[PDB]
């Protein structure tokens, strides 16, 4: 019994395609695709705009980002009052039961793409209010998180070094060069 | 006053509530006759006010225990 | 339902039955779980405290599958449907298999032979490879080894090869799935430019994608539906007409309808899909099938042998459209004399601000 | 002649009109603007500033009727509520 | 309803007489605005779910016959009901009071002594 | 031809192209999804 006449030959030669992470790069295709991304990725780095939910005092911390002697305007950080002028979403403050809904519908008028940076324990885990009946224990019960930032509260640069692993994230995307591989 | 009840009467017939059909008439008593409870009372009564468009006040629904009472309620409200 | 799971290979499992923190204790590795069923799949397991291996292609598309989960449960590997290594290393621990992965287009990378026939292969050779217990192929309705779609030709064949080698393979043929994100409802809801070569006359049995992720979730219970073929399928006959005209009589959309002839249509079909990017939901094969309608197969189990009853699609289109509803102070009706009157007692300017 | 086309807008305007107390706003400007057009278009062929100073005063005419017009539709509305004719 | 708009002063029912029309009037309140209630939350019921769902609350403080009972039980209505006509509840919160909107479903106490024992206390 | 008509079209031109890289670039997800 055979499931197809090309079986049991076909099997023995078949061709092995490295994973992206360890995908070369060869051939003016390539190349050029590559480029499409490094300049898309360039202006998702220096135009980085995030929406943010100052639940509580972690969103002080955020403030001192803005300052003079941390300021975000200097790596190009706008805080956007709007969803749709935003492109990553800081959760800072500790998520209740009763802000968890318009959590959800803020994140779902996000436009693509999407970041969601957790900041503080409270965010992260429930922290100091962890066991309590009104605490989200963590707000990735509610939405996606793409980097977790620790302290309560962090300090202002552990928040900036959460931003610069996430503006490294944005550079490792491959947007044109996967969508070439399928 | 004949459509008042024609309305009135086939919303009864679907009513569950109501121990058995037939037994509805002009003077019929939502308690007494229908076998209707006091809970059974405002659901009917929501069904008398929903299917002429009109709502009853508090001060005259709990005057509505029986359909002769219903019917001379609607009538004198000049909308239906 | 029972806390005592014996595996088809011999191991028990003891689940403890509650939500996200309890112990389910079914590993479970899912292929094609960033498409609209596989989300279905994950989630049912995920959040009664089962681990979940999801392969992905892309980063960013995987992100909202982790959300269903406890921390352990949700876990993303790497994977190419021609790297064997990362299809055997998603699969070395898993109880369950479940393959979803399938197109309905030819790529410049994968043509439907190289994806339903290439990769069930690559991916049923690493289920045998480790003696894996239980594999459930998600197949296609219409499925049939001689076809002249290639859609129904290569998924009919994979089903051959599913079974050739491990002969203890659930095989799932769904009908059109409609719902939330779906390309049904959707498609009718969205499009405004819409081409096709069979007036629209497309019968089937279109089966709600939250029964089909449900379902394949009992496949798993049940140790009885190992080595069976299931036709998961809607309670009632419907064309694709009839189905546009209750997307029409919810939304009231005006959508253009070109319905250009089978032989000026597909070789056009093909050229939009080899210089387009996206899916622009019609191609070549696409328009073939068109001319098929569903038959159902009287020799495989239906949704009844898993305790379940499909609903029809006419139940739930009021919900899944509701938000596409247009619907201001402008279209409201024109009003009545007993309302007219209303507004004389109030003032509709302020005069003093 | 694209000065009497205009003018017959206006007149249809007049013409279509069962409930649209707005339009037959918007008609009467248009009417205005034929006649404006026409008096200019006339004034160029003759060599005469007086066909365009008699435009100039249309138009601040034109304006005011507007204000008087909206002013006192707006008298009417705020104890209507609606600028609708039952019909 | 000074304050808010479905606000009601907090009183203490003077006697049976008076107890219980206050709970006719609140249970009249409530399946009178169940079509309201399923536009609002989008609750993918029939009004007459809700309705028939609304009289099984009322129905398990039937035989209270406590009057200092039924004060705290109304008021709890009146506040339920303000939080609801007033978009304040969520979809969430509302379509959560249906309890076979739980992926468990209804069914979530063993049916007998057999099917809880072979499924571990359900 | 003059210069002003040059002019107009040319910032209708630019007009245009800033739509296209918005349209030809930027992802299009299909879902666009009463009171007095
Ligand atoms: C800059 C981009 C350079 C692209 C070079 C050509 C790449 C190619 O052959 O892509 C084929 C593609 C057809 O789309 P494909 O990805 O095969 O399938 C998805 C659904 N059509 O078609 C294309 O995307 C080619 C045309 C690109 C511009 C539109
Ligand atoms: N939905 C329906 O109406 C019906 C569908 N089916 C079949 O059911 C299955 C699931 O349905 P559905 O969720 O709608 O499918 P989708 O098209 O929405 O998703 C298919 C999945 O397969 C993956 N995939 C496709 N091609 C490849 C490839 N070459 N290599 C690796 N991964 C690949 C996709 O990943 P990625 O997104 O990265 O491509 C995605 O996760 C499919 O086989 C489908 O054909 C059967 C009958 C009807
Ligand atoms: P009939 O004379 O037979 O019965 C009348 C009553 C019931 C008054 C009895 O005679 C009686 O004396 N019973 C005891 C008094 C009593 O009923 N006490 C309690 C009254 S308040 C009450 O029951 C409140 C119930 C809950 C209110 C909210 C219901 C709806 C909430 C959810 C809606 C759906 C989601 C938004
Ligand atoms: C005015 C000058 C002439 C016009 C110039 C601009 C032309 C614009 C059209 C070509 C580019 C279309 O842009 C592209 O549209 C398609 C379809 O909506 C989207 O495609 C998206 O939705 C479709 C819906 O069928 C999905 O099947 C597809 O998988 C998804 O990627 C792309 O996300 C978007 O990037
Ligand atoms: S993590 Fe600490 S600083 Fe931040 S909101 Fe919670 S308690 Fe405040």
């Amino acid at each position: 019994v055979e499931p197809y006449p090309g079986y049991e030959l076909r099997k023995s030669l078949r061709k092995e395609v490295p994973l992206p992470s360890q995908e070369g790069t060869k051939g003016l295709v390539q190349y050029a695709l590559t480029t499409l991304d490094i300049i898309t990725n360039w202006a998702r780095q220096g135009s980085f705009w995030p929406m943010t939910f100052g639940l509580a005092c972690c969103a002080v911390e955020m403030m001192h980002l803005s300052t003079p002697r941390y300021d975000q305007d200097r790596l190009g950080i706008i805080f956007r009052a709007s969803p749709r002028q935003s492109d990553v979403m800081i959760v800072a403050g500790t998520l209740t039961n009763k802000m968890a809904p318009a959590l959800r519908q803020v994140y779902d008028q996000m436009p693509d793409p999407r970041w969601v940076i957790s900041m503080g324990s409270c965010a992260n885990g429930g922290g100091y209010y962890h066991y309590s009946y009104s605490v989200v224990r963590g707000c990735d019960r509610i939405v996606p998180v793409d980097v977790y930032v620790p302290g309560c509260p962090p300090t202002s640069e552990a928040l900036m070094y959460g931003i610069f692993q996430l503006q490294r994230k944005m550079r490792n995307t491959k947007i044109t060069r996967m969508w070439y591989r399928k | 006053k004949v459509e008042v009840y024609e309305r009135i009467k086939s919303l009864l017939a679907g009513f569950d509530k109501v121990n058995d059909p037939n037994n509805i008439t002009e003077t019929a008593h939502f308690a007494n006759d229908l076998g209707l409870d006091s809970l059974d009372t405002v659901e009917v009564v929501m069904a008398i006010e929903e299917e002429f468009s009109i709502e009853i006040p508090d001060k005259d629904a709990d005057q509505i225990h029986s359909v002769d009472k219903a019917i001379e309620y609607i009538l004198r409200q000049p909308d239906a | 339902i029972s806390d005592i799971h014996i595996t088809r290979t011999g191991k028990p499992l003891i689940r403890i039955q509650g939500g996200r923190s309890s112990l389910g204790e079914h590993t479970a590795t899912v292929f094609g779980a960033t498409g609209q069923l596989g989300r279905y799949i994950v989630n049912r397991l995920a959040r009664q405290g089962c681990t979940v291996i999801v392969p992905y292609r892309e980063e960013m598309a995987k992100r909202h599958l982790k959300v269903s989960g406890d921390l352990g449960r949700v876990i993303f590997m790497e994977f190419d449907l021609r790297n064997t290594q990362s299809i055997e290393e998603s699969v070395r621990h898993s109880d369950v298999v479940y393959n979803l992965i399938g197109r309905d287009y030819p790529t410049k990378n994968f043509s439907l032979a190289d994806v339903h026939i290439e990769g069930t292969e690559r991916i049923v050779e690493a289920v045998a490879k480790y003696d894996v217990d239980r594999f459930i192929q998600v197949s296609t309705y219409n499925a049939n080894p001689d076809s002249t779609c290639e859609f129904f030709r290569t998924k009919g064949i994979a089903e051959k090869v599913a079974r050739h080698v491990f002969p203890e393979t659930t095989i799932v043929r769904p009908a059109p799935m409609f719902g939330f994100e779906d390309r049904l409802l959707l498609k009718l809801a969205s499009v405004t430019n819409l081409f096709t070569s069979n007036h629209m006359r497309e019968k089937f049995w279109p089966v709600h994608v939250n029964e089909v992720g449900e379902a394949l979730e009992r496949m798993l219970y049940d140790d009885s539906t190992a080595g069976q073929t299931f036709e998961l399928y809607g309670p009632r006959q419907y064309s694709m007409a009839q189905i546009a005209e209750l997307v029409d009589r919810e939304i009231y959309k005006k959508r253009r309808h070109i319905n250009l002839p089978k032989p000026i249509l597909q070789p056009l079909a093909e050229l939009i899909n080899r210089v387009l990017w996206w899916d622009t939901g019609l191609s070549r094969d696409q328009v073939e099938r068109e001319f098929h309608d569903q038959v159902i197969d009287p020799t495989a189990k239906t949704f009844k042998d898993l305790g379940m009853e499909p609903t029809d699609i006419s139940k739930w289109t009021y919900h899944y459209l509701l938000p596409y509803r247009p619907s201001t102070y402008y279209d409201l009706p024109p009003s009545t004399e007993k309302e007219m009157r209303e507004e004389r007692k109030y003032l509709h300017v302020l005069d003093d601000q | 002649n694209i000065t009497l086309i205009l003018f017959l807008i206006g007149i249809l305007g007049f013409v279509l009109n069962r409930k649209n107390i707005i339009l037959m706003l918007i008609s009467i400007e248009i009417m205005l603007l034929s006649i404006t057009f026409l008096i200019l278009l006339s004034s160029l062929n003759m060599d005469d500033i007086i066909g365009q100073t008699y435009a100039i005063y249309i138009i601040v005419v034109a304006g005011a009727e507007s204000a008087i017009g909206l002013g006192i539709l707006v008298a009417f509305y705020r104890l209507r509520g609606s600028i609708a004719i039952e019909y | 309803v000074q304050p808010t708009k479905f606000a009601v002063t907090v009183r203490q029912s003077r006697n049976w007489a008076d107890a219980k029309q206050r709970v006719i009037a609140a249970y009249r309140a409530w399946i009178r605005a169940a079509p309201e209630i399923q536009t609002m939350y989008s609750i993918p019921f029939p009004v007459s779910h809700i309705r028939t769902r609304i009289r099984q609350e009322f129905e398990r403080h039937r035989y209270v016959n406590k009057l200092n009972v039924v004060d705290v039980l109304l008021q709890q209505s009146n506040a339920d009901f303000q939080e609801t006509m007033n978009f304040w509840r969520q979809q969430s919160h509302v379509m959560a009071f249906f309890k076979e909107e739980h992926f468990r479903g209804e069914k979530r106490l063993p049916s007998n002594f057999i099917t809880g024992f072979l499924e571990g206390r359900n | 031809m003059s210069a002003m008509s040059i002019y107009i079209i040319f910032v209708s031109i630019i007009a245009i192209l800033f739509l296209a890289i918005d349209l030809i670039f930027a992802p299009h997800n299909p879902y666009k999804e009463q009171s007095r």
